[PDB]
């Protein structure tokens, strides 16, 4: 499980430039669910992301994650075992590929966490098969690849050791629709395997379709923490807090403005189609 | 740690950056001429006047001198021991505190202090873009070699713009590598040496892509070489620039008469 | 009268597959022609080839003409004055040390006297919504602000064609909307032609003409209301079906019958409302 | 000479050297600055003479952005320009070998770190040459043996990068 107590992060404590990155946060994320972290630009999503693996340590806060406890005065020793269980993929993670070989780059992850020379290789091939990258592209340089293939290699690099908690910063930003859907289904299937996925994204359609919990930030302050069918229930509330709503929800709102009833809350396209079918039934 | 300029309203802030840089260079050159107590007193008075004329708190000078105080102390004491002479106050195997040794140590400390203070005054009270413009202006005489100083100025301008960006990219790359188990300060000599590659190779790739994108962007906007281009950002003189001209010139007298010929 | 016209041509950077192959299209004057395709379809090379950065492999049968002048090694730096491109990455193209210097880079390159440069730069910076940021450093600006600076710099030299090469891909949705609205306002005011290169079809939904590319070949061209309904072609080459047509396809599979001319969601919702009468 | 794209790459490498000048690696008492790495990049990629330019400008640029608290002086600029010149002489187009790395590091630390830097510190601060050298020689005898291994691994990585689709040769 993941749990925050009163947490604050202040950039450059003291100093004339003292920006409050995070405000008083209090939430608990249940292990094994899909969580989508949403908010406008500059809301502190990246700081909250980095707080998970103790890259950024709190200021007057307590974090309980993967059995570990992080406090403002904790040291850098022992974070090697935390970063094995809680792993973060940053935005444009394809920029981190540096190794001589695709396979070597994928297995650079597990090897750092004590994997043997055979276990790391087997995990690396397994996840290279899973991410969709085909076989002959192995033993190639990571730089002699397409953008989508480079991103697949980068994601396989951080999924290769099976971390319990994975936090993804806009994983499918620039991919094709087929690749985007493939990556989203990969993360959903990883979540269905018992692990926890925390997604930081601006796409509300993905939040409606896949997320089980929605974590809404505004100016470093947690404004809402609930299921997607409750975060997107009030359009004016979303507009006030710089939050967008699903395109399916927008169409549902327009149809209801035309007067046609729609049972439930059609946040995704199959639900909208079924709602229309029931309305005209 | 990027950015050391501290805004202020005193007349030093209005001096043209070229004149301020010339004053710094000339002060460093003139420090070479100090070899007796009179000349060191003269440079001390002039440097302290230049420091007070900025209006800055002494804390900025102290912060500037902290990184080198160990070097200053070690150099001063070793010069004191190696140039010992005259009256002896404490004698050991090699350590011999002496009047001439203390005088030489004081001289070395004064040279260190005033070089550091003049450099801090130049750095703090000038915007980085203006220092860049002054440095590009002082590279003008190289045109007698027919070297394209336009390319030199363009390279300096582009490099100064991209240090803040590439630094943040380096931080991002280190964080991305650390998130998957990389250790950048542990593991002994060989592992520490190996750990620099995960930092450098993606940074070099980013530099390559930035170079290609910026070259295309510059070529598409009409760039065809430094020959035949006007300027938007210019440096222009004023009356205040007569202050450094006198301040140096007067100094040039007070040293020459007073130094031990 | 067409602004850009290209006769069939191909370019190779050295590579077996040419990036383009017999590409041939015409672009009107005062249009919002939208260029869409795959991430390896050859759109960026088209953008770079319009202003003369790249040259066709056989000049004897290839032809590129912008604003009535035919592109050639001698004519480059004359077509490049009439068309400007805003590239994908906001900060990689930011060359100046400040906003004013970045805007003034293009005028410096043309040996404009400084007294006129000051006025032109001030007016160009005021045309976009960044009048007070005339001294901000590149690192103090967001992606949308840097794209505004790029558009202002392009607008300073007064081009006749603006090519937005996936300019809004790396911005937040509100930044995307703000930049697109700013570009539309500038196009209306200065009477320009805008060629928008984009991956998602939402931007192309408002275009006056749509060009779709695949493997370096022009697969189809026409109005967005006639390109989008061919959903099978869009799915074949892997492109995002726009919202209304995708929803109409789902209603088709659900058994609901709608006219094929249905378009932007207001018409769709009113069609469902009129169907609800029975 | 260098085309526009190569000039922008030279500016990128200058910025990389300036940034690496601020990065230290080591324990609580023994720390080595990574600046030498940048110098190798200026010698391996752009040759002996252009690296010299990249050596000089990197000293100006850093002094502009991080402050030259060691005194605004042209001798340190000459040293920072002379380093990459030797690195380029030893490593520009030749295949990566152990003896080239050894020789380049030794020659750079003998001519630039020992010698020129000691001479200019002595001239600036009035102390004679032996006083300046005795106050330094510990670092210039410890650091090169680390710079050797670091340069070997950096050259391996950069040779890996150069032979790719990214680099435009
Ligand atoms: N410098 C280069 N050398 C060789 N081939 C290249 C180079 N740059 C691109 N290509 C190739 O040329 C083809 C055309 O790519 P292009 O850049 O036109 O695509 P795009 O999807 O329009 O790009 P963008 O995303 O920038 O809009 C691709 O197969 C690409 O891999
Ligand atoms: N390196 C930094 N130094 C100081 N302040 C920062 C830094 N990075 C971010 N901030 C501030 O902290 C807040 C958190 O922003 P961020 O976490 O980047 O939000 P997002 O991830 O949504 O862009 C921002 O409003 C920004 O002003
Ligand atoms: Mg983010």
């Amino acid at each position: 499980a993941i749990k925050f107590e009163n947490v604050s992060y202040v950039y450059s404590p003291g100093s004339p430039l003292e920006a409050i990155g995070l405000d008083q946060l209090n939430f608990s994320l249940e292990e094994g669910k899909f969580i989508a972290l949403v908010g406008h630009t500059g809301s502190g999503k990246s700081t909250l992301m980095q707080h998970f693996n103790a890259l950024l340590k709190p200021t007057s806060g307590k974090i309980e994650i993967a059995g570990y406890t992080i406090t403002p005065e904790t040291g850098n020793k022992g974070l090697k075992d935390l970063r094995r269980k809680v792993s973060l993929a940053f935005q444009f993670s394809e920029a981190q590929l540096f190794e001589n070989t695709v396979l070597k780059d994928v297995e650079y992850g597990p090897r750092n966490f004590g994997f043997s020379e055979d276990e790391a290789r087997e995990a690396a091939l397994k996840w290279l098969k899973k991410v969709g990258l085909k076989d002959d592209l192995i033993e190639h340089s990571p730089f002699d690849l397409s953008g989508g293939q480079m991103r697949r290699v980068a994601l396989a690099g951080v999924l290769a050791y099976e971390p319990e908690i994975i936090c993804l910063d806009e994983p499918a930003a620039g991919l094709d629709p087929m690749g985007r859907l493939e990556m989203m289904q990969l993360f959903k299937d990883y979540q269905a395997a018992g692990h926890t996925v925390i997604l930081v994204t601006h796409n509300m359609d993905d939040v409606a379709d896949y997320a089980d919990d929605v974590l809404a930030l505004e100016h470093g302050r947690l404004i809402k923490h609930a299921s997607p069918k409750e975060v997107f229930k009030d359009s004016e509330w979303l507009q006030k807090h710089h939050l967008a709503e699903p395109r399916s929800a927008r169409f549902a709102a327009k149809l209801e403005a035309a007067g046609l009833k729609l049972p439930g809350q059609p946040l995704t396209m199959p639900e909208l189609a079924d709602a229309i079918k029931q309305s005209l039934k | 740690i990027i950015g050391r300029y501290l805004p202020g309203t005193t007349f030093v802030y209005r001096v043209d950056p070229r004149a301020k840089l010339l004053t710094t260079f000339y002060f460093i050159i003139m420090i070479f001429l100090a070899n007796n107590w009179v000349s060191y007193l003269v440079i001390s008075i002039f440097g302290l006047a230049y420091v007070f004329a900025t209006g800055l708190k002494a804390r900025v000078f102290w912060d500037g001198v902290k990184p080198m105080i160990w070097m200053i102390v070690f150099t001063s004491l070793l010069q004191t021991f190696f140039m010992a002479g005259g009256k002896v106050y404490w004698h050991w195997w090699i350590f011999t505190l002496s009047s001439e040794g203390l005088i030489n140590g004081l001289y070395v400390f004064i040279r260190f202090a005033m070089i550091i203070l003049v450099s801090t005054v130049m750095t703090v009270t000038t915007k980085p873009l203006e220092i860049a413009d002054a440095m590009e202006w002082m590279l003008t005489p190289l045109k007698l070699f027919k070297v394209n100083v336009g390319m030199i100025s363009l390279v300096i301008s582009i490099a100064l713009r991209f240090v803040p960006t590439l630094f943040d990219q380096t931080v991002k790359i280190m964080n991305a590598q650390r998130s998957r188990g990389a250790d950048f300060n542990d593991g002994g000599l060989v592992k520490r040496a190996k750990s620099v590659v995960p930092m450098l190779v993606p940074l070099f790739i980013d530099s390559l892509e930035v170079a290609l994108d910026l070259s295309t962007a510059m070529e598409s906007r009409g760039y065809k070489g430094s020959e035949g281009r006007t300027r938007y950002r210019i440096l222009e003189w004023s009356k205040v620039d007569l202050i450094p001209v006198a301040y140096c010139l007067l100094l040039t007298i007070l040293m020459i008469t007073t130094r031990k010929h | 009268g067409s602004d850009n016209i290209i006769s069939f041509d191909h370019v190779t950077f050295d590579s077996p597959r040419p990036a383009l192959s017999d590409l041939s299209f015409a672009i009107e004057r005062g249009s919002w022609t939208a260029l869409i395709g795959h991430n390896g379809s050859g759109k960026s090379t088209v953008s770079k080839l319009i202003n003369g950065l790249l040259a066709p492999d056989d000049l004897d049968k290839s032809s590129i003409t912008v604003d009535g002048v035919k592109l050639g090694a001698d004519t480059v730096w004359e077509v490049r004055e009439k068309v400007g491109i805003v590239f994908q990455n906001p900060d990689n193209q930011f060359v100046g040390a400040t906003v004013s210097d970045d805007v003034a880079f293009g005028l410096e390159n043309r040996a404009v006297p400084r007294p006129e440069m000051l006025k032109i730069v001030a007016q160009a910076v005021a045309d976009v919504g960044m009048a007070d940021y005339a001294d901000s450093e590149p690192s103090n600006l967001s992606g949308g602000q840097k794209q505004r600076v790029a558009i202002a710099g392009i607008l300073a030299v007064k081009p006749q064609v603006i090519i937005l090469d996936e300019s809004t891909s790396m911005l937040d949705p509100e930044g995307k909307e703000q930049i697109l609205d700013l570009v539309r306002k500038i196009k209306e005011d200065n009477n320009l032609t805008v060629i928008s290169i984009t991956h998602d079809l939402e931007e192309a939904a408002g275009a006056d003409q749509v060009l779709v590319l695949d493997d370096g070949q022009l697969l189809d061209q026409g109005k967005p209301e006639e390109i989008f309904p061919k959903v099978e072609m869009l799915k074949r080459i892997g492109l995002d079906i726009p919202f209304v047509y995708r929803l109409k396809q789902l209603l088709k599979e659900r058994g609901i019958v709608l006219p094929d001319e249905i378009d932007d969601d207001e018409k769709l919702v009113q069609s469902l409302w009129q169907l609800n009468s029975k | 000479k260098l085309e526009l794209r190569e000039l922008v790459l030279l500016a990128m490498v200058i910025a990389i050297k300036v940034i690496l000048g601020q990065f230290k690696v080591g324990n609580a008492t023994l720390q080595v600055g990574l600046g030498f790495i940048g110098s190798v990049m200026l010698g391996y990629l752009f040759g002996p003479w252009w690296g010299f330019a990249g050596g000089a400008l990197s000293d100006l640029v850093s002094s502009v952005i991080f402050g030259n608290l060691g005194g605004f002086f042209i001798g340190f600029t000459l040293t920072a320009a002379l380093g990459p010149m030797i690195y380029g002489f030893f490593l520009y187009k030749q295949p990566i070998q152990i003896w080239r790395v050894i020789a380049s590091v030794i020659c750079v630390t003998v001519i630039c770190n020992i010698g020129l830097n000691t001479l200019w510190v002595s001239m600036m601060y009035g102390i004679n040459f032996m006083v300046a050298l005795s106050s330094r020689i510990l670092k210039e005898m410890i650091t090169p043996w680390i710079q050797m291994v670091a340069v070997w691994f950096i050259l391996e990585g950069l040779s890996r990068v150069k032979l790719s689709r990214k680099f435009w040769s």
